[PDB]
């Protein structure tokens, strides 16, 4: 699956 | 300021991408969609896999 990291 | 998921926030955390391209809301926090770890292969949220 895609996912992805909250940028800060 | 966009927000996202079934919970309408926010995004923050880790997200996972619906792979039905006419989702209505396209990404999700994991804990959302009751996930801890992303699963392998491709994903369909809870809205796009009910009737
Ligand atoms: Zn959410
Ligand atoms: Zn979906």
């Amino acid at each position: 699956a895609r996912t992805k990291q909250t940028a800060r | 300021e966009p927000t996202y998921c079934l919970c309408h926030q926010v995004s923050y955390g880790e997200m996972i991408g619906c792979d039905n391209p006419d989702c209505s809301i396209e990404w999700f926090h994991f804990a959302c969609v009751g996930l801890t770890t992303k699963p392998r292969g491709k994903w369909f949220c809870p809205r796009c896999s009910q009737e």
